[PDB]
């Protein structure tokens, strides 16, 4: 079972190239390939990969092919360029999950038995991480019975090396705004939490409006978790609660109260000692 | 650090100028001295990105929306606040002392009495800024909390 | 009064200027029956004083302040009371502190009759025929502070009256003042104080800190205004 | 002596005890932190002196 | 059955509804603890207990439509408090 | 006899005695005895430590579940007197195995630890965390569905 998956920038960027050059030749909508990379005791590191041919039909779920002679070619020439990566998943730039993904992982086990997937959407219209990672496993139900093989979902992440990072850092000559201090602790956060937190509520309206209506079936796996959703709302009139809130407050608060005394003490110093060299100044020149 | 080069015949100039473009540059003496402008020429690097790379290079640093909105265990912020007051204590003691020197101080003895030596005022400076920033955001994390979940 | 209430101070005003509309303010609000008031502003105002010099603008302001409080029914520091320029000044109030603490009206009278054209000259003759007749209020106080369960007849006692009904008619003008935080209970007849509230776990700190934090910040913002670099002149 | 901490009440012949974390550690060190900058508060005062 | 912000049942009353007498009401709720069907305790000094987690159970439609309706309410809330700290703090944020 | 004492609920003594009381103690001839709980003194001591040790799993449950009780209903379900009950509580307070408060006065058997003002605020921090989890676990479950249920 996989902890994390480490997904370097320049493999990002190398499924950004596939998808740039399969959509100048024209005529596709999803691109599939292979990613190499290496294991660290239940800490994944996908460092590099390759394009592969891949082709499906738009109206069958049935008819896709993938080159594994190609696969395996190109793995041999990797492995002769660089033996410490070894085959480790696919990846494929499809916005969300297809119907063919179990057939292609299956296909893709016989290369590596813990395959990976990696979904790396190269047009977010959303505010987060481009990378979802998920795992093939066995389900078994209580009363959907057959056992079927579902997609679970990983923890993915972003990290570099110093050479990637250096050159991630010189590309990102784009749009540059550090600002480590509360202004980017409200932006990263705060704000973004709570579109994303948007986001995902909005999403399961949607379901919920379309198994109202009756477009889709009822699942009683979802009503369940999200009656445990509900449940884990908190209640935040306890009087309990708001004691302690209050108290946490004050706490910070004087903290806070101090350290603006200490700053106003410093701008103090700061004023005194420029009228001192101002007045030296001028009696100095006069 | 990189640089694009090629080469030069054994003639005249390499190179036609047609603008200001290559002259923007300011050759390297290391370069220079191994051989530029004489037995090769350098070439402007240029970085231009589509949409989707510029896309994917900005949202490589972007966090989880959950990382967001999660607060930090109370008693550890706790701990970290008592010990940077009590840092804080000691910090203004020398900085009273330091306050009462700079008027028996040669304006040019100024400058290197803060060599190996501590700086009362700048590190008040710096406690103080990352002090009201953990506070801060953790009080309105706190308050954003308690309206959103419900 | 009127033009007080009808005219906004200036915020951007010297403390000396702050120092005497402080003190006019709080002798208005003291001739006229607002003393907790009158006790803020006129705090305000010594503090707001010349540390070293305007002695005798502090002897006025403190002579004032302790007919004030005396008046409210606490008891003036006696620090105050031998300071050296503020020594001499002050002795008939100090004297009247005593008596008012030890409350006898033949000792209030005596230094009345005595320093009776000194209170007139400073101008606060009034204020101490108010208090001569207010004096109980101390008392009633001290019980208050003493005590958390008094029977009536006890407070009588100890305030020198006369039949309990008297005492309870005075803890009531003082509950209802809001002098004392009590509740009487003639069904068994004692005066209950009431209870100590846990005033951290309340939001007031958070006002507290949020008043003196802003008033940091403008401290520190001004006076990063104040600087100027003259070079380029 | 502070054995264990914990009070009488008389009267009705009880013993309560109790656990209780007597100081914050931050409060303290706040306090001493506003001593000291009236110290330093003090010092500039006498420094303001030169701009007179 | 309870809202959520109640959900503090009390021994008389599980009694009347389980029909069985006070003093099983808490062999009862401990077999229900016991087995997980229910989360939460029981405080025999003031006769009740406080529920916290219930199994979940399968909904029909207009249950279904009830949850939609909860999740308007909350999102109509976190839209709310995302506008306001937005609006706030625009002049850091740009 | 091992699903009882591994099962977390309460057993009484006098059933215990009367199920298993004999065969863990005379036995019977398909099934022979052991001299775990013979008629020697070694057997004596060790069935008082086994009703002994009956008695701290009851504590222990009655523990894990419910916040308050009262001496009287303890003794009661203990199968104690009032007295017995308090002296077996103290000393498993004492030795550190449990955690209660007897308010004597009142008669109560406390078995909530004091509650910190940091120990409530990371309880709420905890459940905040484990519901934005569950949210994106449920957001995960939609989207299969969805790529299962919309392309036909």
């Amino acid at each position: 079972a996989v902890q994390k998956v480490v997904v370097h920038p320049l493999v990002l960027l190398s499924v950004v190239d596939h998808f740039n050059r399969i959509g100048k030749v024209g005529n596709q909508k999803r691109v599939v390939g292979v990613l190499l990379g290496s294991w660290q005791k239940k800490v994944l590191d996908v460092s590099n990969s390759f394009a592969v041919p891949f082709d499906e039909d738009d109206k069958d779920d049935s008819v896709w092919f993938l080159d594994h002679d190609y696969l395996e070619n190109m793995y041999g020439m990797f492995k002769k360029v660089n033996a410490r990566e070894r085959i480790v998943g696919w990846y494929h730039t499809g916005p969300k999950l297809h119907k063919n993904d179990i057939a292609i992982n299956e296909l893709m086990k016989r290369y590596c038995p813990n395959s990976v997937l990696v979904i790396i959407d190269v047009k977010p219209k959303d505010l987060g991480l481009p990378t979802e990672a998920y795992i093939s496993v066995e389900e078994v139900h209580d009363d959907g019975t057959p056992t079927s093989k579902t997609f679970e979902h990983v923890t993915s992440e972003i990290g570099a090396e110093e050479a990637e990072e250096v050159g991630v850092e010189h590309l990102l000559r784009d749009i540059k705004d550090t600002t480590v201090g509360t202004l980017s602790q409200r932006i990263t956060n705060q704000v973004h939490g709570l579109k994303g937190l948007n986001s995902k509520l909005l999403d399961i309206r949607s379901y919920l409006e379309k198994v109202a209506t009756g477009k889709l079936p009822i699942n009683h796996q979802i009503i369940y978790q999200l009656q445990d959703v509900f449940n884990l709302l908190p209640d935040v009139s306890l009087q309990e609660f708001v004691k302690a809130f209050y108290l946490k407050t004050n706490d910070q608060m004087v903290v806070v109260y101090l350290a603006s005394l200490i700053r106003s003490v410093v701008a103090l110093h700061n004023l005194i000692n420029n009228k001192i060299a101002n007045r030296d100044a001028e009696k100095k020149e006069g | 650090v990189i640089d694009a080069f090629r080469l030069i015949n054994a003639n005249h100039e390499p190179r036609q100028t047609t603008s200001n473009l290559g002259h923007l540059n300011k050759p390297s003496i290391q370069a220079l001295i191994h051989g530029l402008n004489r037995h090769y020429y350098s070439i402007t690097i240029n970085y231009r990105k589509n949409e989707l790379e510029q896309k994917m290079l900005l949202n490589l640093h972007k966090k989880s929306w959950m990382e967001g909105l999660t607060l930090q265990d109370y008693s550890e912020h706790c701990k970290h606040n008592e010990s940077v007051v009590k840092e804080m204590l000691e910090l203004a003691k020398n900085y009273n002392k330091a306050v009462e020197e700079e008027d028996k101080m040669t304006p040019e003895q100024l400058a290197i009495k803060n060599v190996g030596k501590q700086d009362p005022k700048r590190h008040l400076e710096e406690h103080v800024d990352v002090l009201m920033t953990s506070n801060i955001v953790q009080c309105l994390a706190a308050m954003l909390d308690t309206v959103v979940f419900k | 009064e009127k033009l007080v209430s009808k005219s906004v101070f200036p915020e951007q005003a010297n403390n000396n200027e702050w120092a005497r509309y402080l003190y006019y303010t709080g002798r208005i609000k003291a001739i006229q029956l607002e003393y907790s008031e009158a006790r803020r502003t006129m705090t305000n105002a010594l503090r707001k004083a010349p540390q070293h010099t305007a002695v005798g603008f502090k002897q006025t302001v403190h002579k004032l302040l302790i007919v004030v409080e005396l008046l409210l029914g606490e008891i003036p520091d006696r620090l105050q009371f031998r300071q050296p320029s503020l020594k001499r000044s002050l002795m008939p109030y100090f004297l009247l502190t005593q008596a008012v603490r030890t409350g006898n009206l033949a000792k209030f009278n005596q230094v009345l009759d005595q320093f009776g054209e000194k209170f007139q000259a400073d101008g606060t003759y009034t204020l101490i025929i108010r208090l001569r007749h207010n004096v109980i209020k101390t008392g009633v106080r001290m019980i208050s502070l003493s005590y958390s369960r008094i029977s009536l007849a006890d407070i009588a006692q100890k305030l020198q009256l006369d039949s309990p009904e008297d005492a309870e008619f005075i803890v009531a003008k003082a509950i209802r003042d809001g002098v004392i935080e009590a509740s009487i209970n003639h069904e068994k007849g004692y005066v209950q104080s009431k209870e100590m509230i846990d005033i951290y776990s309340t939001r007031e700190p958070q006002l507290a800190f949020h008043q003196r934090i802003s008033f940091c910040l403008d401290i520190h913002n001004m006076s990063v205004k104040a600087m100027r670099f003259p070079p380029k002149s | 002596d502070k054995k264990f901490h914990g009070i009488l009440d008389q009267g009705e012949g009880v013993l309560i005890i109790f656990d209780e974390p007597p100081v914050d550690k931050t409060y303290e060190a706040a306090l001493e932190t506003i001593q000291n900058m009236s110290k330093v508060v003090d010092s500039l005062y006498n420094k303001a002196k030169k701009l007179t | 059955t309870r809202p959520a912000n109640h959900r503090q049942l009390t021994f008389e009353e599980i009694a009347k509804s389980a029909k069985i007498t006070v003093n099983e009401v808490e062999l009862l709720v401990m077999k229900a603890l016991s087995v997980g069907l229910v989360k939460g305790s029981i405080d025999e000094v003031d006769k009740r207990v406080h529920m916290t987690w219930v199994q979940p159970r399968v909904l029909d439609l207009q249950q279904i439509k009830g949850m939609k309706d909860r999740l308007e309410f909350w999102c109509t809330d976190v839209k709310s408090m995302e506008m306001l700290v937005e609006h706030q703090a625009h002049d850091i944020l740009t | 006899l091992l699903k009882l004492f591994t099962t977390m609920e309460l057993m009484r003594w006098s059933t215990l005695v009367e199920d298993y009381g004999m065969e863990l103690r005379k036995g019977s001839l398909e099934s022979p005895a052991t001299d775990v709980f013979g008629s020697t003194e070694e057997g004596e001591k060790r069935w008082k430590d086994l009703k002994n040790r009956v008695v701290e799993h009851n504590i222990r449950i009655m523990a894990k579940y419910y916040t308050r009780i009262t001496m009287k209903r303890m003794a009661q379900l203990l199968d104690l007197s009032v007295d017995e009950s308090e002296a077996f509580l103290s000393n498993l307070v004492v030795n550190k195995t449990i955690f209660a408060k007897v308010d004597r006065l009142a008669g109560i058997i406390n078995f909530q630890r004091p509650k910190d003002p940091n120990n409530l605020l990371n309880d709420w921090s905890q459940k905040l965390n484990s519901l934005m989890s569950l949210v994106n676990k449920t957001t995960h479950l939609i989207a299969k569905e969805e790529m299962i249920h919309n392309l036909q």
